[PDB]
DNA sequence: GCCGTGACTAAAGGCAAAAAAGCCTTCTCGCTAATG
RNA sequence: GGCUUUUUUG
DNA sequence: CATTAGCGAGAATTTTAGTCACGGC
């Protein structure tokens, strides 16, 4: 929803579902080069909590 | 000092592998690939097969070959393992076994269709009415009866040349993952000149399990060529 | 609607984190392992195999990579929601129900 | 060795109304505007 | 127009 | 006339019920 100027008001969900695609998106492009293993587990945690 | 326990483990892959420009080298091989053969189809044979196997080990043609072998030879292990499950889930899972008597029963008759004949002989309620089972476990037998004769070679020797081949790559990848994530400290230092840090960090798996022991250019430095790839064109992809 | 695709496999909470859960239940193993196998910081095995490693049985870092030099191949495990994905289809229907 | 036992954790706690306020991540730089 | 925080009526 | 922010756009407590681990004869 569009308040007065420029700001747009912001809802939790978007927010999260941001957070998520971003993650997803980041760990999509890491795991394309063969990123070393360690790396993978803690995004994979991380996507897991988000 | 550690690479040495790689290419150890390497040369036991090999090992249990082997157990004109492409054929000067096939040349080594082929000098005793047919003469092995009547000496070992009958001592002797092992002290030749070890020279045969050892001429293959001699000079690296592609490692793509290595892990052709290491696959065909992993489609067998694959079969006896998708046997020995399936005897499984026969048995163990539709009954109530401790499944500690194949080490008596299994592993000493393999070929021999006489184990299941034994069951009943100890008791196990389960196994005293076997009947439809029996049935259903000796059928896939005639299975595993003819794979191990196409095969060609003994189902303990299997056994044991798969143990060693799985053991020289495990300790080839634990080595490499024991001492990879040591290296991260100079990544970061080189990659500050996060997703730049993070490509930092792709050609440290490179630089690392491309360092040998017959280099003595510093790994830090040795490694800087490729971190530095990165910065070089690919910080603009 | 909109469907976003997973990198990976990624295990619901709700199912998990009930009064009863779910997968605890059908799997008959405590609510603290699943967690640990989820969360990637505890090794678990999915097929034991010919080896002396239960199916179904919890590891840790030194314990697999002591099974994996001893055994490596012959043992089979994975981490996470894979694994889980994993262990559930293997796990057939009928055949435990005709066994509880 | 199984039921008792205690220890640990999830879930809800009134209805409607009004009146106010204040927000919706934070770090970084090139040409436009703020500044001297 | 959503949320948060107050104050008030019954 | 000379110097510099800057932001636009982009990016990185009470009460109750239930369950689970220890333990007691």
């Amino acid at each position: 929803v569009p308040l007065d100027g420029g700001r747009f008001a912001t809802s939790d969900l978007n927010d999260l579902y941001r957070r998520v695609i971003n993650r997803n998106n980041r760990l999509k492009r890491l795991l394309d080069l063969a990123a070393p293993d360690i790396i993978v587990r803690n995004e994979k945690r991380m996507l897991q909590e988000a | 000092d550690i690479a040495k326990r790689i290419e150890d483990g390497i040369n036991q892959v090999q090992c249990s592998v082997a157990e004109e420009l492409a054929r000067e080298k096939f040349a080594e091989l082929r000098a005793q690939y047919v003469v092995t053969r009547d000496t070992i189809k009958a001592a002797t044979a092992q002290e030749e097969i070890l020279k045969l196997s050892e001429v293959f080990k001699q000079f690296r043609l592609v490692p793509k070959q290595f892990d052709y072998l290491v696959n065909s030879m992993r489609v067998m292990m694959d079969r006896v393992r998708t046997q020995e499950r399936l005897i499984m889930k026969l048995c163990v899972e539709q009954c109530k076994m401790p499944k500690k008597n194949f080490i008596t029963l299994f592993t000493g008759n393999e070929t021999s269709d006489t184990w299941f004949n034994a069951a009943i002989a100890m008791n196990k309620p389960w196994s005293e009415k076997l009947h439809d089972v029996s049935e259903e476990v000796h059928r896939a037998l005639q299975k595993l009866q003819q794979i191990e004769e196409e095969t060609g070679l003994t189902i303990e020797q299997v056994k044991d040349i798969n143990r060693r081949m799985s053991i020289g790559e495990a300790k080839a990848r634990r080595a490499k993952k024991e001492m990879v994530e040591a290296n991260l400290r100079l990544v970061i230092s080189i990659a500050k000149k996060l997703d730049l840090i993070q490509e930092g960090n792709i050609g440290l798996m490179k630089a690392v399990d491309k360092f040998e022991y017959r280099r003595g250019y510093k790994f830090s430095t040795y490694a800087t060529w490729w971190i530095r790839q990165a910065i070089t064109r690919s910080i603009a992809d | 609607m909109g469907h976003i695709e997973l990198a990976s496999p990624t295990a619901h909470i709700w199912f998990l984190k009930s009064l009863p859960s779910r997968i605890g239940l059908l799997l008959d193993m405590p609510l603290r392992d699943i967690e640990r196998v989820l969360y990637f910081e505890s090794y678990v095995v999915i097929e034991g195999g010919m080896t002396n490693l239960e199916r179904q049985q919890i590891l840790t870092e030194e314990q697999y990579l002591d099974a994996l030099e001893e055994f490596g191949d012959e043992f089979d495990a994975k981490m996470g929601a894979e694994a889980i994905q994993a262990l559930l289809k293997s796990m057939d229907l009928e055949q435990e129900c005709e066994q509880l």
